[PDB]
């Protein structure tokens, strides 16, 4: 057991994911710490050890549900995504975070010992965040009421297993594995926790000539002011302080830069360019994607502000005109892309053949 | 998801544990169309009023004493009850007043029959707020030979319904240097 | 009696002065004769618009007959130091600290009306007491002389010995005049 | 074979007029759908994703005439949405999950039909947060939509309620994915203009050295909508994350006068067709004189309501004449000029 | 009536209506006539700024654009005899004739 | 009382409690009187303008418009005996007499 | 306390507190006494929370939420005339004195 | 903590926890102690 170090799985993160190094270092540290205990229960030892729930706050398309699902296929253990934003208060017509814990025993195969030894993954964890200020007329179903929830999943409860696939007969194999023993971590991209964030570490600027007067570019990114995030800062954005503190470990994503949009262009396994390849090869033409264009796509998505998924706009684009007519033309063998066609002022030249 | 089919009369006298006062077929109707192909919760003391089991579901008898037969699937405890069902779509809650009471925090919708005979039963239906229950399907039939009195249909769901704000505004003071 | 106008806004709307309505859109009026007092006005006014906005232009109108030099260094020293440029327009007239602040202006933003006169001229003084004190006196004026005529140069373009020349005795030109000596850019005649 | 992106142009010539930009990326996109369904065997290690289309366009367009359009000739399952009546999970609104069962129904319940399907989310202005400042209170119908939307245009597995579509005898969750599933918003985006003028034109002030227009020189709202980023988008109410699922954005432009005229007689189902055949039913010839046509879109440029005002301007136009024609005898056509459009005459009936 | 998601009315209950005069034909209740009064109350406070969802006014008139025009609304299946357990009646709203009505208060100064 | 989708009240509210006092009987209840206290505090405070929405003042006038003319409201499910909650009592106020009583402080200086 | 359509608690909620320390009962509540405080500071320039009070105190039937005791069985709201309650408002009028 | 049996948490679940401690004994029931935290934060200015 342990075969997998965390290097290991960090060499293995980077195939799928490029960039965002401290989050994998922490995601493997704590997938390797908890699976240490994993591998022999209390371990005989008397200290009890707190636990590595992670949280993943990143911006938009920055890669928190690609490594989430890039993870999960090398694991071992049963895992299962649950999405926050469709989890209701115990009662209401919408589901409730009990089924998350059935979910992963199909996973797992009704094995209580696989069951005990998963990872569950909840995502949009910013969206429930309680915002009312002192309703006192409604239920927040879909907010702080599912917040309360998660709390006793996390700080332990009964997770008692029916035989879902041995025929139900008139028998009570329920041993009630504890939650406890499972890592959740949390997602959630947390839009405006960086204006909160900022009052806290404002230096305060003047009108004087002694004052701190800075300009636009010379302020902090997200990524940066996100970096120096604390637990007051999650307070204010609208989660329980007891919630926050179950996940000691908080994982912050970094904006992807144009190096990094560059590399995920053609890198990747399953990149833009691969795709939209194998679609156009589909039809009998080959395309080819100078890499001056390349930087070019980056340097537009990069003002997009919607990270990784920017550069799908900026390629649907250029190609919208030749897509239209290229599958009626015929007598093409190639189709090459360069700088100009990107900003605008060319059209895509055909290796007629 | 789950459910609380029952057949509520006047004042919410159930009357489980004694024989149906008033025998309605199309009330058992109701029952059976919508308890068809799907677990049944229910508790012993209504285990001992149908006797049988009921055919094509997957009767689950919450008694505290150990299992008294074999064709039905028999637990003791609340919790793990919800789970013996398993992963079906729909649950069936149709056991007496403390089963009821037990897993209707824990309801979504209620396949309620509102009969109008009145009797004075001695077991009753939780007491359920109407703003909270948003109605789905209503039905309202009328007296015939077989059934004795009238009978009506409804069934309900769990949903919240939001409120708008005093929406204020922020008014501006002016300052001048005297 | 200055004029009240209304803004409106989202919130609702608001009365304000003239020159107050015209400050919210980065404008500052430089008129009469230079002093302390309206100075350190002027000088509180780019302060404010730099905090506001220190990537937004500044527009300085000057429509002044001259006034104190340390009262028009305050002001200089305060546009150079400022991020954010300073275009500035002459309107009617610009004396020596009016033409001095008008060719410190951010260098592509300044102007001049078609029918504005500048004027330039050396420094005026004076001092009565001791012969001792007057050396005192006289060396530190002849010191502002060149160092004002050193300023100009820098953002006019011309050789010092040229200013020297040409500040000796008071010398009016005229907007197509000083686009040619470099105390302004380009004259605004009409919107486009 | 599959059909080129000209032919299914030519479909949606048919009923629409004037929207080139709109065509093009509807047509690229049902045409890469239909082959990323053929090619469902994935003969390359790449997983070909998906791109959701985002229609901005003026009131009276042809937003929501495009999408029913489209329904006429594609096969695999369509459906429409509302975007008004969805509300976040456990309130008394709809569910999201709703429009799988919708799209279910119409795919005879076979989940690998529905799990390749084109959905149309109309109004999705609507649920637009009042401004990208944080909310005070759960936008039920605002945030609270789009947040639940997120999982479904990148992909998930939903539960659909048993016994859907149009299998009656079920009683197990049904799971369809979402992951091949084109959702085509729509919205009409009332008051972008405004945030991308403040944006695309900046020095508007008091001075010498500051910008006036006079609004006849100023860019219309065609233009500036021609010129839409996210950043705009989200000062709108959008929230970053919505707009990214949403790359594509294909914008409409702002009917002009000869486009009006020929909506009124070339289309399948033109307005001016519509109403011979109300005369005609009855036992009655209408024709329209060509300048009538040009007087009538002059006059519905006006009120600003795109060709929505057409209709107005021919029902006050013919009042009068179908009040008393239906009972008037031996009249057999009627005329409409110029001066019908404008009052001056009345349509002369040509008796018989 | 009220936007949806909030305790007040909806704008489908307006169908229910119409159904329960056509005897729960949906055929009928499809080729039908609806008038609504008080169409003047629901405007938009357009001095005021959009910080907040005007869900009586406002939000009503971006509930009906698609019903006055045409679509398919969700009705309860509530009535004497209802077949449908839980399959709510789908009715087009493409063919039934609406008759707004106000008194609009003030606008013959805007004019 | 206040303007639909509020915190506060709603206008149907009295006619559910003429129903209280009729034993529950929409027949009986058609035929009384009601008598609604301070009716000058849902008066607009000179604000003919309409800068915001008068949820408390001019909305809840424009809500009694069809009630004290008279209307097909749709009462609460309810508040006795009645077990179904979709029944939404539909009640009749076009026999319903409607006394209006208020103070009108400063109504001396207008006259 | 607040007024109506505020966010602000309503003044029929003192009629459930009320209820809840009479046990679930008409006749003790009947013959209760409340005790309203710290009147003061809500006067004028406020006046709309003392005109919802200004009719409470001089009778009027109030729809009790049934929530409590077997959640409330009576059906009814276990309404109550507020026209045999004594209510003892009491509060700290500083600036009195100097008035007088 | 919210609302006793109202919307939000329930604070009989307190006097719950605390039942299985005292091994369903009402006496050493009585005799425990609730350790309440962060009541500061509640506290009004609702
Ligand atoms: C004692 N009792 C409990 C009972 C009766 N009516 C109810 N009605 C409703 N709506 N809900 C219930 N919980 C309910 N429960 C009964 C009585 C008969 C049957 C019964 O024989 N059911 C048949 C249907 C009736 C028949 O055809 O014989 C079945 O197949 O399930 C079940 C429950
Ligand atoms: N670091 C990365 N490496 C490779 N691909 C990436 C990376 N970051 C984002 N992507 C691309 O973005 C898409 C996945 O985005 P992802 O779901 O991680 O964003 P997210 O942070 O979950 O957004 P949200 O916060 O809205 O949930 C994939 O198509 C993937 O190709
Ligand atoms: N380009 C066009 N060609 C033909 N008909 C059109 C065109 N544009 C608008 N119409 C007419 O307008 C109606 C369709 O309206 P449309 O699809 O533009 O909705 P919309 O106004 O964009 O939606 P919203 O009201 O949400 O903005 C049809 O009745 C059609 O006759
Ligand atoms: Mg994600
Ligand atoms: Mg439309």
């Amino acid at each position: 057991s342990a075969l997998p170090t965390p290097h290991e799985i960090r060499n293995h993160l980077d195939d799928y994911v490029i960039g965002q190094e401290q989050a994998k270092k922490v995601l493997a540290v704590a997938v390797y710490n908890h699976y240490k205990r994993l591998r022999n229960g209390d371990t005989s030892n008397g200290v009890e050890l707190g636990k590595s729930n992670i949280l993943l706050i990143g911006p938009t398309g920055s890669g928190k549900t690609l490594l989430a699902e890039t993870l999960a296929r090398l694991l071992d253990v049963p895992f299962t995504m649950a999405d926050a934003t469709t989890l209701t208060e115990a009662g209401y017509v919408g589901e409730d975070v009990e089924n998350i814990i059935q979910k992963l025993l199909q996973k797992s195969d009704y094995d209580v010992q696989k069951a005990q030894r998963g990872i569950v993954y909840i995502d949009e964890i910013d969206k429930i965040s309680r915002k009312s200020d002192n309703p006192s007329i409604t239920r927040d179903v879909s907010g702080e009421g599912v917040q309360q929830a998660l709390l006793k999943l996390i700080e332990g409860t009964v997770a008692a297993v029916p035989p879902q696939g041995g025929r139900k007969h008139p028998q009570q194999e329920f041993l009630q594995v504890d939650t406890s023993k499972i890592l959740f971590i949390c997602g959630g991209a947390f839009a405006g926790l960086d204006k909160v964030i900022s009052h806290r570490v404002e230096t305060g600027s003047g009108i004087g000539f002694g004052a701190t007067v800075k300009a636009k570019s010379d302020k902090a990114s997200e990524g940066e002011l996100l970096a120096q995030v604390e637990p007051e800062d999650l307070i204010k954005f609208g989660l329980i302080p007891e919630f926050i503190g179950r996940l000691p470990v908080v994982a912050t994503l970094n904006e992807l830069s144009e190096e990094a949009l560059i590399q995920i262009l053609k890198e990747p396994k399953n990149a833009l360019t691969k795709q939209y390849q194998a679609l156009f090869n589909l039809e009998g033409v080959d395309l080819e994607f100078r890499d001056e264009a390349l930087d070019a796509i980056a340097k537009k998505a990069m003002a997009r502000k919607t990270g990784a998924r920017g550069l799908r706009s900026i390629v649907e684009a250029a190609l919208l005109d030749t897509m239209y007519d290229l599958p009626s033309m015929e007598d093409v063998e190639k189709v090459v892309i360069d700088e100009s066609v990107i900003d605008g002022q060319s059209e895509p030249l055909l290796i007629y053949g | 998801m789950i459910s609380l089919i029952a057949a509520l009369a006047v004042d919410r006298v159930i009357g489980m544990e004694n024989a149906m006062p008033w025998n309605l077929p199309a009330d058992l109707a109701w029952f059976k169309r919508n308890t068809l192909d799907k677990p049944v919760i229910m508790g012993r003391h209504t285990w001992e009023s149908i006797g049988r089991p009921l055919p094509g579901r997957k009767n689950i008898i919450l008694s505290s004493q150990p299992g008294t037969d074999d064709r039905v699937t028999w637990v003791k405890s609340v919790d793990e009850a919800i789970a013996a069902c398993g992963d079906v779509p729909e649950i069936m809650v149709i056991g007496g007043g403390r089963v009821y009471e037990q897993f209707l925090p824990k309801a979504q919708k209620l396949y309620l029959t509102h009969i109008d005979a009145e009797v004075e039963g001695d077991t009753h239906f939780p007491d359920y707020e109407p703003d909270d229950w948003e109605s789905v399907f209503s039905e309202f039939h009328d007296a015939d030979a077989q059934n004795s009195h009238s009978y009506c249909f409804e069934i309900l769901e769990r949903r919240g319904s939001h409120l708008g704000l005093i929406e204020v505004e922020k008014p501006l003071y002016c300052v001048e240097p005297f | 009696l200055v004029p009240m106008v209304i803004e409106q806004t989202s919130r609702g709307e608001r009365s304000f002065d003239i020159y107050s309505r015209l400050l919210k859109e980065r404008v500052i009026f430089l008129t009469g004769q230079v002093e302390d007092h309206m100075a350190n006005l002027i000088v509180a006014q780019m302060l404010f618009l730099e905090a506001e906005n220190p990537e937004k232009d500044i527009y300085l109108y000057i429509n002044s007959p001259g006034g104190v030099i340390t009262a028009g260094m305050s002001i200089y020293d305060t546009m150079q130091f400022i991020k954010p440029d300073v275009s500035t327009i002459c309107m009617g007239q610009a004396a020596s600290m009016g033409a001095f602040l008008l060719t410190a202006g951010a260098k592509g933003k300044r102007f001049c009306l078609p029918n504005s006169r500048v004027m330039i001229h050396q420094p005026l003084g004076g001092y009565q007491g001791q012969a001792t004190d007057i050396e005192i006196h006289a060396r530190e004026i002849l010191k502002v002389k060149g160092r004002m005529n050193e300023l100009m140069a820098l953002h006019t373009g011309q050789s010092l010995e040229q200013i020297e020349r040409d500040t000796e005795r008071d010398r009016f030109l005229s907007a197509p005049e000083a686009v040619e000596y470099g105390l302004v850019d380009s004259i605004l005649t009409h919107r486009n």
